RNA sequence: GAGAGUUUGAUCCUGGCUCAGGACGAACGCUGGCGGCGUGCCUAAUACAUGCAAGUCGAACGCUUCUUAAGAGGAGUGGCGGACGGGUGAGUAACACGUGGGUAACCUACCCAUCAGAGGGGGAUAACACUUGGAAACAGGUGCUAAUACCGCAUAACAGUUUAUGCCGCAUGGCAUAAGAGUGAAAGGCGCUGGUGUCGCUGAUGGAUGGACCCGCGGUGCAUUAGCUAGUUGGUGAGGUAACGGCUCACCAAGGCCACGAUGCAUAGCCGACCUGAGAGGGUGAUCGGCCACACUGGGACUGAGACACGGCCCAGACUCCUACGGGAGGCAGCAGUAGGGAAUCUUCGGCAAUGGACGAAAGUCUGACCGAGCAACGCCGCGUGAGUGAAGAAGGUUUUCGGAUCGUAAAACUCUGUUGUUAGAGAAGAACAAGGACGUUAGUAACUGAACGUCCCCUGACGGUAUCUAACCAGAAAGCCACGGCUAACUACGUGCCAGCAGCCGCGGUAAUACGUAGGUGGCAAGCGUUGUCCGGAUUUAUUGGGCGUAAAGCGAGCGCAGGCGGUUUCUUAAGUCUGAUGUGAAAGCCCCCGGCUCAACCGGGGAGGGUCAUUGGAAACU
């Protein structure tokens, strides 16, 4: 473009948007209203537990839960590592993080915290599925 | 009315002052209306800087220095200068 | 008041406030009064313009109101006269 | 945090002797693990810049942090060749300054009399082995430290000190005349390619 | 004596009594890019006798507030 | 100024996506030795138990209770303070803020300096005593009492104003002189000897300080928001204010703003600064400092130099609480702390010793400011978790091509060190002081006390027996996390069999998996490590620096054209742009440069530089 038609109409730069939107937005009680909040992870309640199918490439039945977080926002998360003790009701919390083979996760329910028990017989990578060291 | 004071400055448990003109009502480290000199007490003998011409003419305005400053400017001998600038 | 100082300014603020309100009107009524007499073409006039200037001044003492303010209402009283 | 680790493993993956005798690479001259002494293939480019800043930090036995601190610093400086600077710096770390004058066999030895604090410079005890040492201070050994067999055995026994430095057997005190030449320096390590691996 | 700030303009409305609006036509460097770009910025000057046409270059010296939106008051008319 | 992976059978180009860096008031997972310095409700401007955060003055005044007439209290009146300091950022898109000007349209207690005055009288009311009502909160009645409380009268016009001169400016006008009309004030206390010192009191002026108003320019999105305005725009008067002003009001007009974005909607405290970047720029607006705004919500004024007042008052409302049902009390966004929300943020601690602030003549009293200490690896920095010698290389693990390789000089063993740790001892600076005791010099006096200044003695530490130093003993108590298919430094065994599972992208897993799980090794970093969140970079992926539009996305179907953008040669001139100098300013802190102090560093201190499309002013005239 001339600089006088960069003048008239300047540049204008694309918006990103996040990959975990859910972690974006608290909640007012009292407003009844959304906040802006960025908030490194949240606390949900498993509205429901149980396993998927992946995506053409591959065939597994990983396994999710349907949570609703504390800012009202109905989300489904993965649940890594090998057996868990979560069900409906049981409280966790969630980070960021998408899963490729899965049509419709973006959040992981973070091991150990809460609710979610470490993985048993987890001996590498412990902090990664929240065991102790033995 | 205008005051002739330390601002503290250093770190925790290791002071340091700078001598400032400054109205009583601000805050010790907060505004101020000028840098005078400076003040060590950690020195065994304790160091002053001072510009005493720019502390004669607050003081010939009417500024009122703080005790502490007042025993620095007596040291100096500033304030015999001031006196004798009154006579 | 939660504080003996807030309850001791409570009572002397409300003190001085019945205080300058009299006189205040006081200072009011003379200017009133002079106001009025240069309306019906009085013979006092010039009695009543000494008042009001002698009051204004006087409410300018004990602070009632700015030095400007009395200078500005004997400024206007002189152009009545 | 110090390492504390063998220190033949560390030479030999570096490829070559922090001690300067090879002792370490002359028998088994293989990385360290399993597969070292069998054929492996080539290295990157990353991998020899990152071998090149490995060799430095590991000859000085200093972390990352103090290091990428260190590497800032030598850049600040104006004149002269940035890798060199940065390597005349590393050199005047006190613990450096020690293993030089020989009152330790080791960079490992002369740390830990600095931190135990047998050292002293200018005649005033210093503990901090990352402590700057500029050209003309004096280096001595604690007077109360000066009859233990080590610091005594590790003069007697270096044989060879560097042009720079000036030292006295009997006083036990050294002090660089002056920086450290780059040939002095240790020739086998690249300066260019720590000072690229920086740049990142 | 300090000086207050006298401008060069256009007048652009003299139907209101007493007064005028004047307009400077300043030029501005962009920002971004650095191009100049013709500014306007008006004022309302006071007109002593309303003797200010409309289209008429005039200087304007800074004065107190003189009403609402005056600030300004007319010194010189110098072309019609 | 570094790139890399991924479209294909393969290739070049285009193109998106993803990764390698840094940052944080972070949180979470595993782990966890210490020290220095800093930081720690980002969410509910949600609600708040409890304790404290604003008092002081007896040398303004009159009372009242005790100690053998003392000192110590107790409540009055009165003075100053309470408008500072501390908290939060809700609101606010606005001269709120930033920067630079203007005010001849301004005010200012306490502090300095100058010139004057400081005279005469008077009536009160608290307190107190009784006494009415009330459940309480608290209101009243009667009778006394003082003041530096209150009111008159006297004198003061230098204030303001008019006039007349002289000078000057930027229109209104400013300054000085003279004259003139009308009126305006005050308070005494302590102490020397009627005089007098000192602190007070009154008027005028000037200074400093603080505040106030106006103005140029600068910094968000949305036009799938285009009309907005009726005291609105201006005038004439009048009133009001510290002051200009539609600030308000009566008349007179119909004007004012707006595609150079009005208005409306949404979002937001602004800045110095901070993070990133080669830079241009992009993002942020914690801690620290400046300004602004707010104090349960909404409105209002009173006192005051100063408020429309966080810990003041009045009214209304929501909520909490007390009632004897008549009526009352309250506001943590002060310091701690509790509940609640949340992924997520601390002790209901010590002291006024230092610096600062209020009151006092001063001792001193008050100060949750501020000094410290406490908790959190939350961050940065610093030091350890030993050092030296030590085998063709012990056992065991792992792996074997069964020979052997690797963990590995690592261990063991021997010789040394105590940073730390434990134990004992010794031990700061931070303290200047004020007052008080002595003298001495100035000015003033007749003389003094006394004032200002000057020199000695005396006096005080919460931190705290804290830092630190010395000496004895012991390798003894003190290393984890993640990663190893490529990007990417790091490889083999089992177990598993498109299962269990991994994953940032490519993609791994279907019985011989360096990609899953475990193991052994190895790499990275280290009291941290990694994950998520968010910002910048890489991204030339909005390209001003720095891209394109024949076929990859992209030339309107074509023209006529208002505004706008751009524009042929040349003489003279101008100096808006442009270049350049000087001056002023762009606070302090923070970056950056020198120089110092902490054993180093972090950190702290000193001196510089920088930082503006800045204002004033002087030059140049090629280009616009
Ligand atoms: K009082
Ligand atoms: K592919
Ligand atoms: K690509
Ligand atoms: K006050
Ligand atoms: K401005
Ligand atoms: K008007
Ligand atoms: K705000
Ligand atoms: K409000
Ligand atoms: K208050
Ligand atoms: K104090
Ligand atoms: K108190
Ligand atoms: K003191
Ligand atoms: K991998
Ligand atoms: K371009
Ligand atoms: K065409
Ligand atoms: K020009
Ligand atoms: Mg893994
Ligand atoms: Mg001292
Ligand atoms: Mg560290
Ligand atoms: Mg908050
Ligand atoms: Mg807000
Ligand atoms: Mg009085
Ligand atoms: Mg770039
Ligand atoms: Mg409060
Ligand atoms: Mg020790
Ligand atoms: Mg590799
Ligand atoms: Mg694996
Ligand atoms: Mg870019
Ligand atoms: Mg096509
Ligand atoms: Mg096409």
């Amino acid at each position: 473009p001339t600089i006088n038609q960069l003048v008239r109409k300047p540049r204008k730069s694309k918006v990103e948007k996040s990959d975990s939107p859910a972690l974006n937005k608290g909640y007012n009680s009292f407003k009844k209203t959304q906040t802006n909040v960025n908030s490194p992870q949240k606390r949900g309640v498993c509205t429901r537990v149980g396993t998927m199918t992946p995506k053409k490439p591959n065939s597994a039945l990983r396994k999710y839960a349907r949570v609703r977080l504390s800012n009202l926002i109905e989300v489904t998360a993965y649940i890594p590592g090998i057996g868990h003790n979560l069900q409906e009701h049981s409280v966790v919390l969630l980070r960021g993080g998408r899963v490729k083979d899965l049509p419709g996760v973006r959040y992981h329910i973070v091991r150990g915290a809460l609710d979610t028990a470490g993985v048993n017989d987890r001996k590498q990578s412990r902090s990664k599925y929240g065991t102790k060291r033995p | 009315a205008v005051k002739i004071r330390l601002k503290r400055m250093g770190s925790k448990k290791s002071p340091f002052y700078r001598i400032v003109v400054a109205d009583s009502r601000s805050p010790r480290d907060g505004r101020f209306i000028e840098t005078v000199g400076t003040y060590n007490p950690l020195k065994d003998p304790a160091e002053v800087v001072l510009k005493e011409d720019l502390v004669l003419d607050w003081l010939s305005k009417g500024a009122q220095p703080s005790d502490t400053v007042r025993n620095i400017l007596s040291k100096e001998g500033v304030m015999k200068k001031h006196h004798e600038a009154k006579n | 008041p939660n504080i003996e100082s807030a309850i001791k300014r409570v009572r002397t603020s409300a003190n001085a406030n019945a205080k300058n309100s009299s006189q205040t009107n006081a200072m009011r009524t003379a200017i009133k009064k002079f106001e009025e007499a240069v309306a019906a073409g009085a013979d006092n006039v010039d009695a009543l313009y000494n008042e009001a200037v002698k009051a204004v001044d006087m409410a300018a003492t004990k602070g009632l109101i700015h030095k400007n303010k009395a200078n500005r209402d004997k400024i206007r009283l002189s152009k009545l006269a | 945090s110090r390492y504390t680790g063998p220190s033949w493993k560390v030479s030999r993956r570096l490829g070559i002797s922090l001690s300067g005798t090879g002792k370490e690479l002359a028998r088994r001259p293989y990385k360290p693990g399993q597969h070292g002494p069998n054929s492996r293939g080539k290295v990157s480019e990353y991998g020899m810049q990152l071998t090149e800043k490995q060799k430095l930090r590991h000859m000085y036995g200093m972390n990352e942090r103090q290091f990428r601190t260190l590497f800032i610093k030598a850049s600040k400086i104006k004149e002269g060749k940035h890798g060199v600077n940065f390597m005349v710096l590393l050199e005047q770390r006190l613990d450096n300054v020690v293993y030089r004058l020989g009152l330790a066999t080791t960079r490992r030895q002369a740390r830990q009399l600095v931190n135990h604090g047998h050292i002293t410079v200018d005649g005033k005890r210093v503990d901090i082995p990352s402590y700057h040492v500029e050209v003309g201070q004096v280096i001595g050994v604690r007077e109360k430290s000066q009859n233990i067999s080590t610091i005594k055995e590790a003069v007697e026994a270096t044989v060879g000190r560097p042009a720079f430095v000036s030292f006295d057997t009997e006083k036990l005190e050294g002090s660089f005349t002056r920086l450290p030449e780059r040939d002095e320096l240790y020739p086998e390590i690249d300066e260019a390619l720590v000072v690229e691996y920086y740049n990142q | 004596r300090n000086q207050r700030k006298v401008y060069q303009g256009r007048v652009v409305s003299d139907k209101m009594d007493k007064t005028i609006t004047v307009v400077v036509e300043t030029k501005k460097n962009h920002p971004i890019y650095g191009k100049r770009m013709k500014y306007s910025k008006k004022y309302k000057a006071h007109d002593e006798n309303n003797t200010a046409k409309v289209g008429d270059i005039v200087k304007i010296m800074e004065t107190r507030p003189l009403s609402a939106t005056k600030r300004f008051r007319l010194l010189e008319v110098v072309e019609e």
